């Protein structure tokens, strides 16, 4: 059993139990990724993890990785989080058309279910979050990801200028090179509104 | 550096979007447009000022109503947007975003963006528009509707062409300080 996150209250609670400790150069190395993510996660998906080619960003990476991986840096509990994101995620052959009139393409969709559902993937980006499913851009992009996390893992939650320049959020930050395993994909429409949205489950591994 | 947080909203498919990027990329998106753009501080100098701009964006439809609230909190300015090849979106800028913006963000300046300049001198706009009584919101219009709702200021622009867009920003940043 994972919690999830109701409202702001409880959002705000669960975030006052977490690490909030960084180092200066560590509240700056999240708050960096925060204002710009592109640069981050484009170039290590490029380049599959190898930090070798920019060494500009190879501090800023390294740095990174470190903030996250103090022994500190742990969610107390199983929690769920989420996560919206374009069609492409599933390949450049997709776009947000993809639901056109609030419905999802079914062979678009079968396609990507029978290439994806099940798989366990390793990213080479970090991967943003959300304990608030309303906040962030869930609501807001085809595809939303519920994410199972596992007690223990690794992340940064930011939620104020220090640590991110987005406050509002009630990001959950997971390092690079985390791996998770797409349970199930399917569609699901929301409450009050006729539009389809691609649902993904997945756990962290 | 001095922080500051830029939100824009609009109504859907005005082009609000679409400006956010090319304002960050020289370069209007063709095939990808993004629902709702991405994290992107700006980095803008005024008057001799550094400054570090986020940028929110929104989604402007009715369905979202519920959501925009989350990102309007202490924010310094806002981009109010409609499309000059819409008249109906600019009506909507009393009627709808203005009340929103005052309740959520009393005292936040406003500017008002109109966008799609490109397409005031469109043969098919043009057209397309008169088939319903309407053409092309004149520039007077703006700056008269910027006044009725207490704007900072009114700009035009064209995310396509990109002309003006360098000029949107900064005037937000003004009114930011
Ligand atoms: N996704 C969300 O709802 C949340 C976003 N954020 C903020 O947004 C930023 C990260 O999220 P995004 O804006 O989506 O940037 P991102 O780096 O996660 O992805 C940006 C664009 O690339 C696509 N993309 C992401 N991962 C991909 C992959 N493995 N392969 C192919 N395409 C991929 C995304 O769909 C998006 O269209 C961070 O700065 C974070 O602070 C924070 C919390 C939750
Ligand atoms: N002609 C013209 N079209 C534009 C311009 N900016 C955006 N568009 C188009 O108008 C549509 C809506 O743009 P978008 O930025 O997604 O609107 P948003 O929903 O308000 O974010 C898109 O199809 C764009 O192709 C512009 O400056 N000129
Ligand atoms: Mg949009």
């Amino acid at each position: 059993k994972y919690k999830l996150c109701t409202n702001k209250e409880e959002a705000d609670a669960w975030g006052k139990k977490q690490f909030n400790k960084w180092s200066k150069e560590e509240k700056s190395a999240i708050r960096d990724y925060t204002k710009n993510a592109r640069p981050y996660n484009e170039f290590l998906r490029m380049h599959a993890g190898k930090l070798d080619s920019d060494p500009t960003m190879k501090k800023k990476i390294e740095s990174l990785d470190k903030a996250l991986n103090r022994k500190e840096a742990k969610v107390n509990d199983n929690i769920k989080v989420y996560r919206g994101d374009d069609a492409w995620i599933f390949g450049k052959e997709y776009d947000n058309s993809i639901i056109k009139n609030g419905k999802v393409d079914r062979e678009k969709f079968k396609e990507i279910q029978k290439k994806f559902q099940g798989k366990t993937t390793t990213e080479f980006g970090y991967i943003s979050t959300s304990i608030l499913i309303d906040a962030g851009y869930a609501k807001t992009r085809p595809v939303m990801t519920e994410f199972k996390v596992g007690s223990g893992t690794h992340g940064a939650y930011m939620n104020s200028d220090d640590l991110t320049a987005y406050p509002g959020q009630y990001e959950l930050l997971l390092p690079r090179n985390t791996v998770y395993k797409i349970e199930k994909i399917y569609i699901a429409i929301d409450n009050n509104t006729q539009k389809e949205q691609i649902k993904v489950e997945a756990t962290i591994k | 550096a001095i922080r500051k947080k830029l939100v824009i909203v609009g109504d859907g498919a005005c082009g609000k979007t679409c400006l956010l990027i090319v304002n960050s990329k020289d370069q209007f998106p063709e095939v990808y447009v993004p629902t709702v753009f991405e994290n992107y501080v700006a980095d803008i100098e005024v008057d001799g000022k550094q400054v570090e701009l986020a940028l929110w964006d929104t989604a402007g439809q009715e369905d979202y109503d519920r959501l925009r609230p989350l990102s309007y909190p202490d924010t310094d300015v806002i981009l109010m947007c409609f499309s000059i090849d819409s008249p109906d979106s600019l009506e909507n800028i009393p009627e709808k975003w203005t009340p929103e913006v005052k309740h959520f963000c009393p005292n936040v300046p406003i500017i008002l963006v109109g966008n799609k300049k490109d397409l005031r001198n469109d043969e098919h706009t043009r057209r397309e528009l008169a088939k319903m009584k309407q053409e092309p919101v004149k520039p007077e219009e703006g700056r008269d509707m910027a006044n009725r709702i207490g704007a900072f200021g009114y700009m035009e622009c064209s995310a396509k062409t990109k002309d003006g867009v360098r000029e949107v920003f900064e005037m937000a940043t003004r009114a930011a300080l």
